[PDB]
């Protein structure tokens, strides 16, 4: 279009700084701004109605392509292979379905302008109390196939041990107390139930014998308390995040009583569940006077109402209170033979830990995009501050054989990282800063306190050691006028390791806010001078320096190449500010992208249109991010140490503006030693190089605007079962009982009568318990764990088409087996006592039939609801080990054909193997070779079959199907 | 890493000597001695002779088969015996085939 | 009938319709554990020497 390419530009900038603005900004002005932001909204889509993607579609689409650059690196549009969790996340955030743009925004700015006795023993989940010694109760990091499926949340030791009370008796075996209840007697029957929990936790934490527990209140009581309401909160309603054996029952039986809507009843029974709560902590006064809102006036709500969060907290908090019990033995123990049985029961703890750690962080990152696991535990419970869960999980091999114990080993004595703000305003820590590495100082940090002189040579040689490993790694990394770019990227990782060191680091993730702790009682606003005492008088300056330049010999000597001049250079120019610092790396990479990327352009412009994407995908945020850097230079312009609002000195920038200042530091070359950045656009049309307006005049936005339709592919299942994985289902579902190594032998002309039925017999290789006369005890767990249970369904390429025809062929295999498999399930033409006419289809009748008449066989359950099952994919994988291509993943779940009621696709199957490969042997005795026409009359009664649309089969073969016209239509002889 | 010391296949055993790392620290690696032992539960006295007994007893003295009362027929031997046949009177000896499966003519 | 389905447990009835029967029809049933050895006695007896 004309002139509205420029409107449309304007207008994608403009929405993203919005959505930036309001995210960070979520008060007399505000209603100023939020109104200005009102009338703008409303003339951009009058302008946006004159140009018409539609205005919902494009917010929709902003939305997901923002989630996919940032939270997702590389701007890679792989739907696939997001989890079931963010999903939630991403339809909360950018909209339920598609073309929801314009409610998006609405509801945004709309929350924008509001901003006694009953059979429960003493718990033991924790240890057995006093006098009881073990006993302890294991995180179950495991998962249900039948409920649940795939779910990475670790059921702790409490839920685990949660009385049930009265709503579950264990008499052998597990039966549910409340079959028919009424819905008053279940509150009642709940009341009590939290009541003797609130009691029970009570004298478990009071004895000291929780691990957490080891006002007046027991230490950690009320966390207890509260996070076993959580669990009962979630039990009635149904949402648990891992169902345990009693969980399951209880929450189905709770489900029909209501509903005979369980979130209303909870939304208005919580407040007399928690006076329950309460009621309990008061009665606890008989054994001593607590007033009983200790633990909370009003229920837990909010961040922490979600299960898996609170189980999530509660592992953070226990484990943290493990590794510091082990620190102090360790401590104890060390400061051979104790302290070494010490550190391998920390390294012992570690291992245990580690994949529990893993399965939880993976749950919670990826379902609260954004947001960190350790950011949560820290924050949340004080005990983990000194505990940097990255570096005690670390999967690096090495990284065990380094540090065999941890972080606690002491006391037992790369390129497309996104310029980010997390961890900090507006300004944003370089990539570089990020991959400054703090994990050999975090040992030593850890073991060395209290003492000057032992702290001072110990940090001194960790620091010199993560210098040299810096220095290798970084020069590796730039260098595969170049070494000039390297020279000033070594010297600012240096100039960056000062502030670490004097406490001015402005970036404040993990590792540094723990090492400025740390030194902030080692080296003690005099606590900031010490640590710089340290860094002018023995230099010590200079002598990490040094290390930085034996680093770099280290490194060009394992390249065999010559030593370079910045590096020879022994005496440095004085530190500049850090944002300064930053700011100039920031500029020099835009720089060196943007020309690579104006030079494609002016090279390419087929993949044109991949180019322009990762062209405009590069520029946008850097728009956003130079925003802020001349907001923040505006801010400290002509600032002193006191004047600025940090305790920082900015004294020494003297420029007016923050693009003068880009001029007078890029305006000649790379120098290395003074000089670190250099843009071909000297200047002040970075302003206008950061707006997608100026450029040259190319219109590139029409390929944006063709990027726009991939919001179709942006589908959402909508179901709980994902086939993407990498295989978490396929651990859980066994091999089938009693049906052999399938497809022996097939497409072998073993094809007999009863229409001529295939190798279909054999290669259905259903459990013993559907095909044999016992019926199913229940259709969600037998059933279900029965038709799963045919993960042997997998010998395709597991053992037949594991070498003797194409990858491809193996699978198309399975789609056979699962078209034929959902028609056992509704009327196939096997006439068989097993497979049609038989009862398996009526073990499913029966079933469900016993449920109220729920849902007919063939209305629900037919392959469609859970149509996906495993799709055979893990039997697939289980044996043969092969990867499946993304569009071979459809076929083996549901797809809406269903290829005409087999009467069709076993026949599709014959000429797929039973002739072709014949036809080929003939192409490769004559008599033999003439041995190939009795196919050629069976081709007549299967032709009287169809012959009861498209004219004839023939047809059939020629167009429906695809590797069917190489056959030869009639043999003939 | 199993080193199959025996593989008799009338007392059939398949004693593997097979050495097992212990744990992360060697220096108390165990030795196991797997012997793997098939008794045919259903074979004949005289193995080769079908109208024999049923081998209620079978002695593996694992001596003797490491350096015959034959149990199992072994795969690729055919064990088998004459038999006589009547057609019209006439007594015809002729080969047998005790086990046909492995007996094809090669 | 396949292993797989005389293994699976199923009870095939030979139902004998004749004349000459009390009720003119007589059943009998095979299972996979019709026949089967009720006692199994084993001795393991395992020496170090000859
Ligand atoms: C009984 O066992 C003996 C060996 O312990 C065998 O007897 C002879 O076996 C050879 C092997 O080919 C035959 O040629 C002889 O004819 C057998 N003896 C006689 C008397 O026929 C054999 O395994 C068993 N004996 C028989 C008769 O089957």
């Amino acid at each position: 279009d004309g002139n509205d390419v420029t409107f449309f530009n304007l207008f994608e900038q403009w929405n993203k700084e919005i959505q930036y603005q309001i995210e960070q900004y979520m008060c007399k002005c505000y209603k100023l701004w939020i109104e200005k932001i009102n009338d703008q909204w409303g003339k951009q889509k009058d302008n946006y109605n004159k140009f018409r993607v539609s205005l919902s579609n494009f917010l929709f689409f902003s939305c997901w392509e923002e989630y996919i650059q940032k939270y997702f690196n590389g701007d890679w549009s792989k739907i696939k292979n997001i989890g079931s969790d963010t999903f939630e996340f991403l339809i909360k955030k950018c909209g339920n379905n598609s073309a929801h743009g314009e409610e998006i925004f609405n509801e945004k700015l709309k929350n924008a302008e509001k901003k006694y006795i009953r059979g429960c023993q003493s718990k033991t989940y924790d240890g057995k109390i006093f006098p009881g010694k073990g006993g302890e109760k294991q995180w179950i990091c495991k998962d249900t196939i039948i409920h649940g499926d795939t779910n990475g949340a670790c059921i702790p030791p409490r839920t685990q041990n949660l009385c049930v009370g009265e709503l579950w008796d264990k008499s052998y075996g597990g039966r549910s107390n409340i079959k028919n209840d009424t819905k008053e007697l279940l509150k009642e029957k709940i009341k009590n139930a939290i009541h003797k929990e609130t009691e029970l936790l009570y004298e478990y934490h009071d004895t000291g014998t929780a691990i957490i527990s080891k006002n007046g209140l027991p230490k950690g009581f009320c966390h207890a308390v509260q996070r076993s309401f959580i669990d009962y909160k979630n039990m009635i309603l149904g949402t648990s995040v891992n169902i345990y054996e009693h969980i399951g029952k209880l929450q189905e039986d709770i489900k029909k009583i209501i509903e005979k809507n369980v979130n209303a009843w909870w939304k208005g029974i919580e407040r007399e569940m928690w006076d329950a709560v309460r009621c309990a902590i008061t009665k606890i006064n008989k054994k001593n006077i607590f007033n009983g809102d200790e633990c909370g006036v009003s229920p837990p709500t909010g961040n922490d109402e979600d299960q898996s969060v609170s189980w999530f907290k509660e592992w953070g908090e226990q484990f943290c209170i493990e590794r510091l019990r082990y620190e102090q033995n360790i401590r104890e123990a060390c400061t051979q033979g104790a302290c070494k049985r010490k550190c391998e029961k920390y390294k012992k703890y570690i291992s245990e830990k580690k994949q529990e750690w893993d399965k939880q962080k993976t749950k919670y990152e990826n379902k609260y995009v954004g947001k960190s696991a350790s950011d949560l535990l820290k924050e949340n419970y004080p005990e983990c501050i000194s505990a940097n869960f990255d570096f005690i999980f670390n999967d690096n091999i090495e990284y065990k054989t380094y540090y065999p114990y941890g972080d606690y080993s002491s006391i037992c004595s790369d390129n497309d990282m996104t310029w980010s703000k997390k961890y900090i305003e507006g300004v944003y820590v370089p990539p570089r800063r990020q991959q400054l590495c703090l994990y050999e100082l975090f040992p030593i940090i850890i073991k060395n306190e209290e003492g000057m002189e032992k702290a001072k040579e110990e940090l001194l040689e960790t620091l010199q050691i993560v210098a040299e490993r810096e220095a290798y790694y970084l020069w590796k990394q730039y260098n595969p006028d170049a070494n000039k770019k390297a020279c000033c990227a070594i010297r600012g990782s240096f100039y960056d390791l000062e502030d670490i060191i004097k406490g001015n680091d402005l970036v404040h993730d993990e590792y540094t806010k723990y090492i400025d702790s740390k030194l902030n009682e080692i080296f003690g606003i005099d606590t900031k001078r010490a640590r710089t005492d340290w860094w002018e008088n023995e230099t010590i300056r200079q002598l990490v320096w040094d290390a930085m330049q034996s680093g770099v010999r280290y490194a060009v000597e394992e390249k065999n190449e010559n030593f370079p001049l910045c590096m020879g250079v022994e005496h440095i120019g004085i530190a500049k500010p850090q944002f300064i610092r930053w700011l100039e790396e920031w500029t020099n990479e835009f720089c060196e992208k943007y020309t690579k990327y104006f030079e494609d352009m002016k090279s390419k412009c087929i993949e044109c249109k991949k180019a322009c994407a990762n062209y405009t995908n590069w520029l946008n945020p850097k728009r956003i991010e130079w925003n802020g850097m001349s907001n923040y230079y505006n801010k400290i312009y002509r600032k002193s140490n006191k004047e600025s609002e940090g305790g920082k000195d900015y004294s020494m920038i003297m420029a007016p503006t923050v693009i003068d200042y880009l001029n007078k530091r890029c305006h000649g070359e790379i120098n290395g030693n003074y000089i670190c950045c250099s843009c071909k656009n000297i200047g002040a049309y970075n302003t206008t190089s950061g707006t997608v307006n100026k450029k040259l005049q190319k219109k590139e936005t029409e390929c944006e605007e063709e990027k726009g339709p991939l919001d179709l592919m942006n589908e959402v299942l909508n179901k709980m079962d994902k086939k993407y994985s990498a295989m978490k289902v396929c651990d859980l579902i066994a091999d089938a009982i009693g049906c052999k190594d399938k497809t022996k032998l097939d497409e072998l002309d073993e094809w007999n009568d009863m229409v001529l039925i295939p190798p279909r017999r054999r290669q259905l290789c259903f459990s013993r318990i559907v095909r044999g006369p016992a019926n199913l005890r229940s259709l969600n767990e037998f059933k279900e764990e029965i038709l799963k249970g045919a993960q042997s369904e997998g010998k395709f390429l597991g053992n037949y088409y594991k070498e003797h025809k194409d990858k491809e062929k193996a699978l198309e295999a399975m789609k056979n087996s699962f078209y034929d498999y959902e028609d056992i399930i509704k009327g196939t033409d096997m006439l068989t006592n097993i497979e049609f006419k038989d009862i398996k289809i009526k073990l499913d009748r029966l079933l469900e039939k016993e449920t109220n008449n729920t849902k007919k066989a063939e209305d629900w359950w037919k392959t469609n609801k859970k149509s996906i099952w495993n799709a055979m994919l893990c039997g697939y994988k289980k044996s043969g080990n092969k990867i499946i291509d993304p569009s071979w993943c459809t076929i083996p779940t549901t797809e809406t054909p269903p290829q005409f009621l087999r009467w069709i696709k076993e026949w599709g199957t014959n000429v797929c193997i039973q002739k072709q490969e014949h036809k080929e042997y003939v192409k490769s005795c004559t008599s033999e070779i003439k041995k190939y026409q009795e196919w050629s009359r069976k081709r007549s009664i299967r032709w009287e079959t169809i012959s009861k649309k498209e004219p004839d089969a023939n047809t059939y073969l020629r167009e429906h199907c695809s590797k069917c016209p190489c056959g030869f239509n009639d043999m003939e002889e | 890493e199993r080193i199959v010391l025996v593989d008799n296949k009338c007392k059939c055993a398949r004693i593997t000597s097979r050495i097992i790392r212990s744990s992360e620290d060697p220096n108390e690696d165990i030795v196991e001695r797997n012997i793997r032992i098939i008794v045919p539960l259903n074979n004949r006295e005289n193995i080769s002779d079908p109208t024999s007994p049923l081998r209620t007893r079978f002695v593996y003295h694992l001596s003797d088969l490491c350096k015959e009362t034959c149990y199992t027929y072994d795969r690729n031997k055919c064990y088998t015996a004459v038999v006589p046949l009547v057609y019209g009177g006439e007594t015809k000896m002729v080969e047998t085939a005790l086990t046909p499966d492995a007996c094809y003519p090669d | 009938v396949s292993e797989e389905e005389w293994n699976t447990g199923e009870t095939y009835t030979c139902v004998v319709a004749h004349e000459a029967l009390p009720n003119r029809v007589t059943e009998r049933t095979v299972d996979k554990s019709t026949g089967k050895p009720t006692l199994y006695n084993v001795s393991l007896v395992m020496s170090d020497t000859a």
